[PDB]
RNA sequence: AGAGC
DNA sequence: CGATGCTC
């Protein structure tokens, strides 16, 4: 709107599969025992380390042609130290109450699993990634 | 399983899918009658020859027997249902697209399919690569292949290098 | 630099191409064809230096 | 030039074949591609 | 070898089985033999399977064989090709070559054989027969700088 | 044999005039100039220079083919700045540029021994 | 003084050649990783020996460096190529009337050389250029 | 002085070593391209040939004349033929030197470039003097005479840019390196071990700190110092290749500034 | 053969080959000479004769020119000589032989013609320079190069010519080909292997590239996508700018080895709405292949549309490269201390394998299976023990080769190279033969004069346990040269043998053709086929498709 | 055939460096590398110019007339 | 005679590629020799352009003579065949 | 070509600024393509640059004879006594740029050979010219401005198009076509042409 | 005849 | 009675 979905999680696993510039985090909610997130972070701006406690929120606005940032007087719903921009593509249900949804982030993997997803992540092009601490 | 076939019915789906933004959230308006009734006038309507006479009329049913057989396959209602979730408005639009495709993909009188043949067999022919074939390690694996066979074959060689039984 | 070896013939530069041949005076036997009623046969190709 | 003035040929069971006994005799390398493949040789 | 067989669940399973492979053909005997599979036994000679088995069984060994040649250098072509190569050799109720003793007999035009071999000798038999050209046929039409009976020319245009 | 003259790389021939001015259709307050008998020297540097400037929304040149020298520049800029005058605060802020630059050289050129 | 002696593809039958003198014939009693693999010797009744293995090459495959680390069909194309390499054939090529020549205005005697270009008379009258060259995906043209 | 900065490391009449910070990188690559293609200089445009008994052809002796160096100091005080409106060429537009060489002794005779001379008027402007920098004044040998052979020709040097021909290039070889650490990792090395290890240390790693192993990836950062070593040819010197370099570059953005004007 | 079937031609033209990667698909290169010779026959219409006199004033020598004015009398103008030349004010009637125009269409050739795709008519486009040149992706149906290759090129004299070749012949329609029915073309060498590159996960470009990567799209609708980053800078991903190039509406999905939805290893395909989700693009997406991008987009938006795709792909693609840069040196053959030292040893396992067997037999304990030789079953042996250690040595050599390995790189992408160019390059060039046997005793009991008699160990009857890199013994050397020969008689039969098959195949058809009645019959009208392929369908518009019925299990098939 | 006048690939003038070349090999009995490097030949592509060249000139004079 | 009526047409009511091509071609030669045009022309000047917007726009008055193996023929309209492809 | 079985033509020329550079400011005078390198598996090309290289640096010639116990190993320690990279790798930045490029290139020298047959020696066409004396057909030679042969093969492909008219027109318009007049009665070339 | 893919 | 296509 405003945000969609919000959790702090702690960082389970970081792995470079062959690469340099990234890494695909493993991840649970601190709150929910269930709730899951597997997500390719850009390491070379945004390092995670193991065991951290990242607070990841999902939102859907802060469209058209981009215009670059321009400092001017510009501010967007940026607190955070990373921001990503994505489309769903999967919404796959994983035994009656949990299911996942699917995001890609210019190729950038994301795979959150839970319940409480609801009447929040809809089949959109749209849906940005905020990372902060 | 995997077979050449005329109209590539899982891109039209997907092409339904996007067109009409199906959500796998809300029921769909669609009728049992609807799904059943509706594949089986679509393979009424197949055209490959148009006559209205008996041996005309069988020899049409038997073209579209295999492409009949992966359309039931696809389009059967737990499938369009559960697998799909197509509406009316994607359905009878699969429907519509999918005529229309198969009309498109059937040969024109006038194609010149003797030397397309030749040509086709006869390039591939050109770009293989030496007589002695993989199988060469073992003994009881050396039977004659490549240009050689191929030449043994289109002069219908009464004498064969390697003639041979298989035995079940 | 010149290496000789060749003719001038007619102002044209000649080279006289050395020609592979099969030499005479050797016994050699050779195994004939299934259908052929004749087994082995050994030949010479006798000639008068 | 010294290559032409080097050349071999064959007229007319396996001529084309580099033959074992050509060891220091003839080119292994050294043969035209296509027709004349092996039987044009060089010393 | 190895053949996927329907389980009793039914998938299809690979179930190994005992084969045997020949040197030398004698079809119509080796059939006979009990303990084999009558159905299944197989022949490369193509011409054995005609003999024996018919001239429709002959043209499905036919483009087995054809098949075989494409599908061992790793190349694919489709099925419509060596299916259409496969029957002209076929149609005369035997198995005919493509070579000039096969298609080059056969009752086609006499301009349109004289331009594969046998050149000279195609039109003295034909000028010995006193043969009419159908002018039906491609090499014909090249031969005659006609619009040829070939797609574009395949039907007239009129106002 | 088919080979164009060298001199057609950096002369204007009859009828070819240096910049071309072609609004664009796809974009509002977006231009496309061909500079004709250009290059890369020009091209990148004044391409380089209009990304600088705030208002500058797109800026990107390409050579179509190397064959010729013409060289297109797309500009966008901000609804109130004509992307002309973007391009000529461009190169303005080049030619400051190289002014000092010459000098600095000269300055620390003439401090030199040998 | 029968040091050095003649032999044809038949008498080649009755003898046992060493391939190189000293590596061939010494004694036995570590090694380099980079250099190639080598046989030893366990047939040790030698008659004769190879004055050098790469005298088994001719003219055009002469002039190819390191021939030992090509596939064989690449060194048999560079062959038939070479005779198409213009250089300078002769230095009375100005005096000679013939039909079509072809001479290199500035030719250079290769960086990477063979042992047999000495005989063959290469570095005197070459037959191309050292060409700085970068293997690269540059305009992809 | 404002923008740009500059500063000399080497300085000789062949070579400028110096580190120029605080430019943009397509600036200093402009600058690297005008100093190679674009700076006019004078070279010999027209050869006509009178005599030629000589081992060489008439165009391989003509296409060395060519790449013969010439002076080209007064070059902006001669015209561009083609801007000339004379017919052909005059002393506006060009420089006409004379080769004139017959080998006396039996012993072989060489030309050099010192033996061109300047027959046109130059009108005290110092242009056309065959460049030498040779040790015994000779400077290019542009071929060998025999026993009795000879060579006469006539020479038209005319203003040019390398851009037409690489023979008007005042400027030999550039060197040019920028961020010598790989700090703003603009290129991945190859490596087997360590790339620390396998690629040799440049010259210019003295010249800025290290990267600092336990530190992040500098994102916001872009090339703004840059180690370049000028080397003349000897047409035009050091200083003023680099200066012409600056000044032609300037030139080419004014010309597009004016093309604004005109419409 | 030579006069009547075949004949020497008039508006025919031909030349050395180039490649042009800013060339449309459907363009052809043509030498403004070449273009000033050749001329088509323009009739005088109110439509064009504006355009007709400009061109027979610019005459022979300008290119938009011409050569020739036809009157009403069937009398040529010969404009290059005639004084009235740059008088002549012409008539509607009359023909002016104009110079060939960028926009004709030409038949374009390279022989042997063994293919409808060897013949393609190309869009004119008047370049300098003597060569003609062509699009990459248009190298394959021609199965050409630029080693010195000469193209054939055709001009139509008539208008329904002219119809027949844009109409039928043009190479967007010739893209999908009935042959294999799949494409003939796809995205080749410098394209593929930078296509693989760009599209990695690590590959993030910026703004002042984006930009100029984005603008090189001519096609783009000039909006800017949102960075898949907006975090300390914006920075695009490289799948992101590509798929740019790719149009709307496509839908691509694959699942190669452990792809899962979550691709771990960036493996599989999923193209959504034309913009790639996932996986990186190499051969199986934008090569030649059966279901890839290729063949998906010319039946999906059209063969003008999927034409125009490869040029979009190529302007990105060669531009990044352009940028990033690709070599390969013999520090890409150069494989690691400790896995030589594993290679080294896996041959020298196998030596012994082979001495072993060796000893069995001359100790009379081997014994031979039914069917064949003591020596049959030995030969067969020791030949498998030494193939075995070639490709063990390759795959320890293969493993060891970083992700950066150029030649690797290459292999991962498509564009050049298998295992065994790396296996023969750097671990083990391997065992020769000659009619498929391991080198014969041309001498007397012997491969060589340097070897004893009876003598069949590896090294002995060639095999060649060095690598390219290390370099090859003499006997080895000898022994790969008799390999060698073998290969190239062998190609110089299979050309000759081929070529008589092609010309009897074709014969024998010629005149089958699909009838007004849809059976396939020859020039008797004798029927060959009651509907054509026993479906009555077109080749090219036929794919591989799963029968879901067909497999799976009996509960599974309920379900 | 007479040294280059410039070395191809980068323009250094490299036709006034012959003579010198060879009185540096033969009167100051150096060797070429060191002889070249004295002659301010630092790049190997102006290094090939004159190391590669086959003066054939000399062989073209002896010729008679 | 031989012929076949308007009804009891058993053939293609779909145009073929090759009867467009010729259809095309044909229309090309004569509107390329100053023949009358039947539609409205937009700035278009080039014969195959014409005859392609005449194709559109059903202004074509030609028929096809459709052959059967046997001889006889069908006669069908550029109006009346569908020009989907 | 290299001396290596690698025949290839020039695509294009640039001059010394759009060409790539090393930070030395050396320049190729030759670009070849890496693709070229895997499937020709000629590794002696990679060997000979490695070694002119050393050899151009070092003022020696290169000893690229065959049978010989010279390692690229050895010529790599010499390399890099050079201040190179052991491999012949060099960092290259981009003529149109300036900017480094990404990925290290494979340069050094290497002795390619200038071969004959050049574009301008082969470059044929023709619009209509000589015709054949028996055939009436055109000539056979660029020399003689001959006509492009359309052999069978060439045919088959425009019977496998279906383009009948084009067909038609190649073996008529352009080329042959003649006007004979032919007896209704017996049907042969008998009848005597009296026109006009 | 001789030569290039 | 066949015997790759092209070219000076
Ligand atoms: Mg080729
Ligand atoms: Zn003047
Ligand atoms: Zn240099
Ligand atoms: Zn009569």
């Amino acid at each position: 709107s405003n945000t969609l979905f919000d959790d702090i999680f702690q960082v389970s696993e970081v792995d470079p599969g062959r690469y340099n510039k990234v890494c695909r985090i493993e991840a649970a909610s601190t709150t929910q025992d269930q709730c899951k997130l597997t997500l390719d972070i850009n390491v070379e701006l945004f390092p995670v380390a193991a065991q951290d406690s990242l607070t990841v929120t999902i939102a859907s606005s802060l469209t058209r042609s981009w215009r670059p940032p321009q400092a001017g007087d510009r501010s967007l719903a940026d607190d955070y130290d990373y921001v990503m921009y994505g489309t769903a593509y999967k919404f796959e249900e994983v035994s009656k109450d949990l299911i996942a949804v699917y995001y890609s982030f210019g190729g950038l993997l994301m795979r959150l699993e839970g319940n409480y997803r609801n009447l929040n992540n809809l089949k959109q092009e749209n849906a940005y990634l905020l990372i902060r601490r | 399983a995997n077979w050449p076939l005329p109209v590539n019915i899982r891109r039209i789906i997907q092409n339904a899918q996007q067109t009409f933004h199906i959500d796998h959230t809300k029921p769909s308006d669609l009728t049992i009658k609807d799904i059943v009734l509706g594949v089986k006038d679509l393979q009424e309507n197949l055209l490959v020859l148009r006559g209205k006479n008996e041996i005309i009329q069988n020899a049409q049913r038997d073209a579209v027997t295999l492409f009949c057989c992966l359309l039931r396959s696809r389009l059967a209602t737990r499938r369009v249902l559960q697998e799909y979730r197509l509406t009316k408005q994607a359905f009878d639009w699969v429907l519509s697209n999918i005529e229309a495709q198969f009309l498109r993909s059937v040969v024109h009188p006038g194609e010149m399919v003797g030397v397309l043949a030749a040509q086709s067999i006869g390039e591939p022919a050109t770009q293989m690569t030496l007589n002695t074939f993989h199988f060469a390690g073992v003994a009881s694996k050396k039977v004659t292949s490549g240009v050689p066979r191929l030449k043994e074959i289109l002069n219908v060689a009464k004498n064969m290098k390697t003639p041979s039984l298989t035995v079940y | 630099f010149d290496m000789g070896g060749y003719f001038i013939i007619n102002g044209s530069e000649k080279v006289l191409i050395a020609q592979e041949r099969s030499a005479g005076n050797i016994v050699q036997v050779f195994k004939k064809a299934a259908p052929s009623p004749i087994s082995h046969v050994a030949e010479i190709r006798s000639a008068l230096e | 030039t010294l290559s032409h003035l080097r050349r071999t040929n064959t007229p007319i069971a396996k001529p084309r074949q580099l033959h074992n006994t050509h060891w220091g005799l003839v080119c292994p390398a050294e043969t035209p591609e296509g027709q004349a493949c092996g039987l044009v040789k060089n010393l | 070898y190895d053949r996927k067989v329907p389980s009793p669940t039914g998938e299809y399973v690979k179930e190994p089985e005992w084969v045997l492979e020949t040197d030398g053909v004698n079809l119509s005997e080796v059939m006979t033999v009990p303990g084999i599979d009558p159905t299944r036994i197989y022949t490369n000679s193509f011409i054995d399977i005609m003999e024996v088995l018919g001239i429709e069984a002959g043209r499905a060994a036919l483009y087995k064989e054809v098949y075989n040649v494409i599908a061992s250098d790793g190349s694919y072509v489709n099925y419509r090709h060596m299916a259409l190569l496969v029957d002209v050799m076929t149609t005369q109720g035997g198995l005919t070559s493509v070579t000039r003793h096969g298609f080059n007999r056969s009752n086609t035009g006499a301009l349109m054989r004289c331009s594969f071999e046998e050149t000279v000798e195609i039109l003295f038999e034909a000028g010995a027969s006193a043969e009419l050209d159908d002018c039906r046929g491609v090499s014909e039409n090249v031969i005659l700088g006609q619009m040829a009976p070939i797609g574009t020319g395949a039907f007239d245009v009129m106002i | 044999m088919n080979a164009p003259d060298r001199f057609e790389l950096f002369l204007l021939g009859e009828g070819e005039s240096k910049l071309k001015i072609d609004p664009d259709t796809k974009a509002p307050n977006a231009v496309v100039i061909t500079f004709e008998k250009e290059d890369h020297t020009l091209g990148n540097l004044i391409r380089a220079e209009l990304l600088n400037d705030r208002k500058v929304l797109f800026a990107a040149y390409k050579v179509e083919h190397p064959f010729f020298a013409r060289f297109k520049l797309r500009i966008q800029t901000t609804e109130g700045y004509d992307p002309k005058d973007a391009l000529k605060n461009a190169c303005n802020s080049i030619i400051n540029k190289l002014g000092a630059l010459k000098t600095n050289f000269e300055t620390e050129w003439n401090l030199q021994t040998l | 003084e029968g040091l050095v002696e003649y032999i044809d593809a038949e008498e080649e039958e009755s003898i046992l050649i060493a391939m190189q003198p000293e590596d061939l014939e010494p004694a036995e009693a570590d090694v380099d990783p980079a250099k190639r693999i080598r046989v030893s010797h366990h047939a040790t009744t030698f008659t004769h020996c190879e004055i050098h293995p790469s005298m088994i090459l001719g003219v055009a495959a002469s002039i190819i460096p390191f021939p030992d680390h090509n596939q064989s069909p690449r060194n048999t194309y560079q062959s038939a190529m070479g005779k198409q390499a213009m250089g300078v054939f002769l230095t009375n090529y100005n005096v000679r009337m013939d039909t079509m020549a072809n001479i290199l205005y500035y030719p250079q005697k290769p960086l990477g050389t063979t042992r047999a270009m000495e005989y063959l008379k290469f570095r005197e009258l070459p037959a191309g250029q050292n060409a700085i060259v970068a293997i690269a995906c540059y305009s992809g043209y | 002085e404002e923008g740009p900065q500059v500063k000399i490391r080497e300085a000789s009449k062949d070579n400028v070593d110096f580190i120029l910070s605080n430019v943009d990188l397509a600036m200093a690559n402009s600058l690297r391209r005008v100093m190679i293609a674009e700076i006019p200089t004078l070279a010999i445009d027209s050869v006509e040939v009178e005599t030629n008994t000589t081992v060489l052809a008439d165009e391989f002796i003509a296409h060395r004349l060519g790449l013969i160096p010439l002076q080209s100091m007064d070059i902006e005080q001669l015209e561009y033929s083609r801007d000339c409106f004379c017919e052909d060429h005059c002393d506006k537009c060009s420089v006409v030197l004379t080769l004139q060489a017959f080998g006396e002794s039996e012993s072989t005779t060489n030309v050099y470039s010192k033996d061109l001379v300047i027959v046109s008027n130059l009108m005290g402007r110092n242009i056309g003097h065959p460049i030498i920098q040779d040790k015994e004044g000779n400077g290019v040998l542009i071929c060998k005479l025999r026993k009795g052979q000879e060579l006469k020709l006539t020479c038209v040097a005319k203003k040019g840019i390398a851009k037409e021909h690489a023979k008007w290039g005042p400027a030999a070889a550039i060197e040019f390196e920028y961020d010598p650490w790989n700090k703003l990792k603009h290129t991945d090395y190859w490596y087997e071990q360590d790339s620390a290890k396998e690629w040799p240390q440049s010259k210019n790693c003295e010249y800025e700190d290290p990267p600092n192993e336990g530190d992040p990836f500098d994102y916001k950062a872009q090339a703004d110092t840059f180690y370049m070593n000028v080397e003349s040819v000897g047409s035009i010197p050091v200083d003023q290749v680099v200066v012409r370099g600056i000044d032609t570059l300037q030139k080419k953005v004014a010309s597009i500034l004016l093309a604004l004007t005109q419409m | 053969r030579g006069n009547l079937m075949g004949k020497r031609v008039d508006f025919s033209a031909r030349t050395v080959i180039s490649g042009d990667p800013n060339l449309e698909l459907d363009q052809v290169g043509v030498p403004k000479s070449i273009a000033k010779t050749l001329t088509y026959p323009e009739v005088v219409t109110p439509y064009n004769i504006d355009r007709l006199t400009q061109l027979v004033r610019n005459g022979p020598n300008e290119h938009p020119g011409a050569k020739y004015v036809i009157r009403d009398s069937g009398d040529r103008i010969d404009l290059r000589y005639s004084k009235r030349a740059g008088d002549i004010q012409l008539q509607y009637g009359w023909k002016v032989e104009r110079h060939i125009m960028d926009n004709d269409p030409v038949l374009f050739n390279r022989q042997p013609s063994l293919h409808k795709m060897s013949m393609m008519a190309h869009r004119v486009k008047v370049i300098p320079y003597s060569t003609f040149r062509l699009n990459l992706s248009v190298t394959s149906p021609y199965n050409a190069d630029f080693d010195g290759d000469e193209m054939n090129l055709h001009v139509p004299q008539s208008e329904e010519t002219r119809a027949e070749l844009s109409q039928l012949c043009a190479v967007p329609l010739q893209i999908v080909s009935p042959q294999s029915n799949k494409p003939c073309m796809g995205i080749v060498q410098d394209t593929l292997c930078g296509i693989r590159k760009l599209t990695l996960r690590d590959t993030f470009i910026e703004l002042d590239q984006v930009l100029n990567m984005l603008y090189w799209v001519p096609d783009w609708d000039g909006v800017i996508p949102t960075p898949a980053i907006i975090k300390p800078k914006p920075l695009w991903s490289g799948k992101q700018i590509l798929s740019v190039a790719i149009p709307n509406g496509i839908h691509l999905q694959r699942f190669d080895e452990g792809t899962t939805l979550l691709s771990p290893k960036d493996n599989g395909m999923l193209i959504i709405d034309g913009q790639i989700i996932f996986g990186v693009v190499e051969k199986k997406t934008v090569g030649s292949s059966n279901g890839g991008l290729i063949h998906v987009v010319t039946r999906e938006k059209g063969p003008q549309v999927c034409a125009k795709l490869f040029g979009n792909i190529q302007k990105v693609v060669n531009f990044w490269l352009l940028h990033n840069g690709f070599s390969t040196g013999i520090g890409d053959t150069i494989a690691d201390g400790p896995t030589m030292r594993e290679i080294t040893e896996t041959i020298a396992e196998a030596k012994k394998k082979v001495l072993d067997v060796t000893k069995e037999a001359q100790a009379n304990l081997l014994t031979a299976k039914h069917g064949m030789t003591l020596r049959e079953s030995f030969e067969d042996n020791v030949v498998r023990f030494l193939n075995e250690a070639r490709d063990k040595a390759g795959r320890l050599a293969e493993v060891n080769l970083k992700d950066l390995n150029n030649v690797k790189q290459m292999v991962m992408a498509g564009s050049k190279g298998s295992f065994i160019n790396i296996a023969q390059m750097s671990a083990c060039v391997g065992q020769q033969s000659v009619e498929g046997k391991r080198i014969a005793f041309g001498f007397v009991d012997r491969t060589l004069p340097h070897f004893s008699k009876d003598d069949y160990s590896p090294e002995s009857k060639g095999f060649v346990e060095n690598s390219y890199l290390r370099g090859l013994t003499p006997q080895e050397f000898f022994f790969h040269a008799m390999g060698g020969r073998e290969g190239l008689i062998d190609t110089a039969v299979k050309t000759a043998e081929t070529g008589y098959i092609q010309r009897r195949l074709v014969k024998a058809l010629e005149d089958i053709m699909v009838h007004y009645d849809n059976t396939t019959r020859n020039s008797l009208g004798n029927v060959i086929q009651f509907i054509y392929g026993e479906d009555g369908m077109d080749a090219a518009h036929i794919e591989k498709q799963s029968l879901d019925t067909i497999g799976g299990s009996d509960a599974a098939f309920e379900k | 055939m007479i040294v280059p006048v410039r070395c191809f690939s980068c323009g250094k003038v490299v036709g006034d460096k012959w003579e010198s070349y060879l009185n540096l090999l033969q009167e100051d009995e150096l060797d070429e590398g060191t002889a070249l490097s004295r002659l301010g030949l630092k790049r190997y592509c102006c290094r090939r110019m004159i190391l590669t060249h086959v003066d054939l000139i000399e062989k073209f004079l002896r010729y008679n007339p | 005679e031989k012929a076949i009526p308007k009804d009891q047409r058993a053939t293609t009511p779909y145009m073929t590629k090759y009867e467009r091509a010729r259809i095309l071609g044909t229309r090309a030669l004569q509107i390329s020799m100053n023949a009358p045009v039947f539609v409205d022309l937009e700035g278009e000047t080039d014969p195959l352009r014409i005859a392609m917007k005449e194709l559109a726009e059903k202004k074509i008055p030609l028929v096809i003579r459709r052959y059967l193996p046997d001889g006889s023929f069908e006669d069908w309209s550029v109006e009346e065949l569908i020009v989907d492809l | 070509a290299s001396r290596h079985g690698q025949k290839g033509t020039i695509g294009i020329t640039y001059r010394r600024e759009d060409m790539p550079f090393t930070a030395e400011g050396i320049v190729p005078d030759l670009i070849i393509n890496p693709h070229a390198i895997p499937s020709r598996m000629t590794v002696a090309h990679l060997i000979e640059c490695l070694l002119s290289k050393v050899a151009a640096l070092s003022g020696n010639e290169g000893d690229a004879s065959p049978f010989t116990d010279i390692t690229v190993e050895g010529i790599s320690k010499l390399l890099r006594e050079h201040g190179y990279q052991s491999r012949g790798f060099e960092v290259m930045y981009n003529g149109h740029t300036g900017k480094k490029l990404m990925a290290q290139i494979f340069f050094g020298p290497t002795y390619y050979q200038r071969l004959r047959h050049m574009v301008d020696d082969k470059i044929h066409a023709r619009a209509r010219g000589p015709m054949q004396v028996l055939t009436r057909q055109p000539v056979e030679g660029r020399s003689r401005d001959g006509g492009l042969r359309f052999g069978e093969m060439e045919r088959d492909c425009m019977i496998a198009h279906g383009a009948a008219s084009f067909l038609k027109e190649r073996l008529m318009e352009a080329s042959d076509a003649f006007r004979v007049h032919i007896c209704g009665i017996c049907g042969l070339m008998t009848v005597i042409a009296k026109l006009n």
